[PDB]
Order: structure tokens, then sequence, then C-alpha cells
């Protein structure tokens, strides 16, 4: 914790809730379809570049 | 026009432009991801 | 040119813990001049009437000694402020 | 930049532009 | 057993049977205000006991 | 302005000669390391340790 | 909009005033607790190490905590302890107002 970078906001409280199917379809980056992870990441697979950067591959999001 | 922000994959859309920066443990972020895998949401009520 | 009163939430430096008005001005208000703001809706052409709110509500507003809330893990202080901006 | 040292945390409009 | 009647569920789920107290806290849409020390350290906020029992204010000399 | 008597000495000492400075955090958060550095360069850095900030956006900070 | 924020701010400040306890009826300890002393020393040390103006005369010392202890001895610490009651009510004691030990 650097003391030269103050944080203004603060988490007052956290309330548990249910993640509905509509918002996750709205918030998601891409849908994962084929059950193949690698051939290099499989486009549309679990390690797709839309779910984050992966081994010098810049994230596509 | 001003409030239009794009994506790397070309999906440009207008939406949340009101975000802050709080200080949290990273294990909190991992726990949030794990709970989202369970279909559970946690709302974090930022004070200001 | 429209005068737009706004309420801020700015940081106060221990260097400026002795003239908080000029501290807030030079930390936040002075950068905002001649720069468009994504909140108000126009380029800010200046400012005036900067008044700092008090963290102690019972203090009379005519006093000159106000309270600023120090960050628990940082010597910086965050307080609410009111100021009018000249917006074109 | 854009630290909590040059930009306000929140800019809120107190009243309508007058 | 005796822990169930408690405002904070972060404390109980950190104690044990994490899945059960999580389902109970999500069915009731429980909102804990981060009071117990366990919740404070889960969310990484300054504790309430001891030196966190109060707040420190600075008396600036200009209004 | 009251600490450069010992911190400059520690920077001149370097990471190996106790008491010394392993790193010199700049105003903008840059964390320079003195481990792979020579004595003359450490002395130069310690001489430039306490300088006025050239950037307005980082004029409310001091080097660590 | 602006009026919604105005009423939100008014409600917040009204709640704040309703929680504050005026100086004439606070019923907390007149002394400064050990936790209050330690945190006031730590915060003042943070502030002075962050290039704050100082009031006491330095005797060649360079430890910020030692300078803060010197200020506390001279009662020159410009800080206020906001003691929080369990229900959210708070009393604003001043450092000079409190008696150290
Ligand atoms: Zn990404």
């Amino acid at each position: 914790m650097d003391i030269s970078k103050p944080v203004g906001s603060e988490i007052t409280s956290v309330d548990f809730g249910i993640l509905t199917a509509k918002e996750i379809r709205n918030l998601s980056a891409k849908q994962i379809t084929n059950p193949t992870v690698l051939d290099h990441p499989v486009s549309g697979g679990l390690y797709d570049l839309a779910l984050g950067a992966f081994l010098r591959n810049l994230c596509s999001t | 026009d001003s409030q239009i922000w794009e994506d790397g994959q070309g999906n440009k859309f207008v939406g949340g432009n009101e975000t802050t920066t709080v200080a949290i443990p990273f294990v909190l972020k991992y726990l949030d991801s794990e709970l989202s895998a369970m279909g559970i949401r946690l709302r974090y009520n930022v004070e200001p | 040119i429209v005068r737009v009163p706004i309420a801020l939430y700015v940081s106060l430096a221990p260097m400026y813990l002795e003239n908080p008005l000029q501290g807030v001005m030079k930390q936040h208000l002075n950068p905002l001049v001649m720069k468009y703001n994504n909140k108000v809706g126009g380029v800010v052409l200046g400012y005036e009437g900067l008044k700092i709110l008090d963290a102690d509500p019972l203090s009379k507003e005519d006093t000159s000694e106000k309270l600023i809330k120090i960050t628990p893990d940082t010597p910086f202080g965050f307080t609410w402020c009111h100021v009018n901006l000249y917006v074109w | 930049t854009a630290t909590t040292l040059n930009t306000p945390v929140v800019i809120h409009a107190t009243q309508l532009p007058q | 057993q005796g822990m169930e009647t408690s405002t904070s569920s972060f404390m109980k789920m950190s104690y044990e049977t994490t899945c059960q107290f999580l389902t109970k806290a999500v069915l009731d849409n429980e909102r804990e205000q981060l009071d117990s020390p366990s919740a404070r350290i889960v969310v990484g906020k300054l504790n309430n006991v001891g030196t966190g029992s109060f707040d420190v204010l600075a008396k600036v000399p200009n209004a | 302005a009251y600490n450069i008597a010992e911190l400059r000495q520690a920077v001149i000492n370097g990471p190996d000669k106790w008491p010394g400075a392993t790193q010199i955090q700049n105003e903008d958060g840059s964390l320079v390391s003195l481990i792979g550095m020579s004595v003359e360069q450490r002395k130069a850095l310690a001489n430039q340790l306490l300088t006025p900030s050239s950037n307005v956006s980082t004029h409310t900070l001091n080097k660590k | 909009g602006p009026e919604d924020f105005q009423q939100h701010e008014q409600i917040r400040r009204k709640t704040l005033k309703e929680k504050a306890i005026p100086k004439d009826q606070r019923a907390t300890t007149p002394y400064m607790t050990k936790y209050e002393r330690a945190r006031i020393l730590g915060t003042r040390a943070l502030q002075i190490s962050m290039n704050a103006p100082v009031f006491v005369d330095l005797e060649g010392e360079t430890d910020p905590l030692r300078i803060a202890m010197k200020e506390l001895a001279e009662k020159k610490i410009p800080l206020v302890i906001r003691r929080y009651l369990p229900d959210g009510s708070f009393e604003d004691w001043s450092v000079e107002e409190l008696i150290v030990d």
C-alpha cells in the first residue's frame, strides 16, 4: 500500500444477490462453444482471447 | 458520440461511464469470480 | 457562458493542510480550466465562490476552522466542496 | 494520470445550470 | 449452531460450512454493513476494534 | 528537507553497504533499483534526490 | 438529476447533524486513550513525512514519529478525534482538549 496514492471511494456494504441469465448474457465477452482448449488458443474455446490476454496474445476485449 | 466507447473485438456500445477505484484484496476479486461461477452476485455499495 | 454550481469530492494534501482553499484550487480546480468536462457538459472557462464544506455539522458556517477527514491509511484528506464553474 | 490528486472523485450537479 | 443468529454472514462462512451460510445469505438478500472484523478483512477495510474505534479530523485554519 | 542527511548517505551507501537504499521510488511511482548501479551514479541520484517537481500533476509528492 | 442529488445531499447532511453530539453534553472520557494517542501520533507522523508544515522547532531529529511525540508534548497537533458511539453518534474531541495520561 503506497501512501502517496490515496483512495477516495470506499465499500460501505455488500449485499448478496442472484446473477440472472439476462445480465450475464449482457455482460459477457463471448460464448464458449467447443470443448477444445488449444490447437494456440481455440477461437470460441475456453482460452479464447475475449476472456483475457494469454501468453503474449493481447486480449481481444 | 462523446460517450461512445469501443471494444477490441469491435463491439462498440454506450453504457457505464461511472466507475471509481477502491482498494481491495485481490483474493476478493478471485472470490467474486468464483461466486459468479455459482450464479451468485455481490453488490459493492461504494460510499461516495 | 452558463454558471453551473457543482459539488465536488476532492483530496487535500498535507502540504496544503494550511491553506486548504488554495490547496483544493491548485490540485483540482486549476487543471479543470479550459478543459471540457464529461459531467457538466462544456469547457470550463473559470471558477469562483469555492466554499469548502465542514465535516463537523454543528460548526457555524461563519467559522474559519473547518474539519477535514484524513484517510485512515493515508495522510490525505477528502471532503465535500461547493463551487461555481463558468461553462461555455 | 487521473489519480485522486488531480481529478475530483465525484462531480455532482447541485442545481440546474443557472 | 449458535452462530446462525448473527448479522454478519461473512463471519459464519469464514468460520465453516461456507456453502450453507452463503445460500442462506443469498436467499434472504442479506446486506451486511461490514461490521464484524472478519467481514472487514474479507473486504480489506480498517478494523473497528482498537485504533479503528474512532476517526481523525484535521483542523484546517481556513474555511 | 529534514531527512536528506541520512537518506542521501544511505543512497550513497547502496544496497550492499549497511545502512543503504535498495530502491528510490520516483514521484510518478517509478521504482528505480540501485542494485545494478555504480557508486558515482548512486551519488548523482542522491544529489538529485531532493529536487523541485517539474510536473504540475505531481507537485504534491516527494520521492521515497 | 441535479435536484435528486440536492435532496440526497440534504438528507445526508441532515442525518450527519442529527448524529453529531454538541460540545456541551458529551459524556466520554476527558483523557486521551492509548489507541487515540497511538493513532494520532501515527497520522501526524504520516502528515509531516508527507511534507506538511510543522509548528515545533526541530532539534535535529529526523524520525517523524519522534517529531509527532514532540508535538503531542507541546500540544501542537491540529487534529480532532471523532469518537463514535455505537449508534453512529459522534463527539468531536480535540487533541489539546484531551488530557494525555
Ligand atoms: Zn482483457
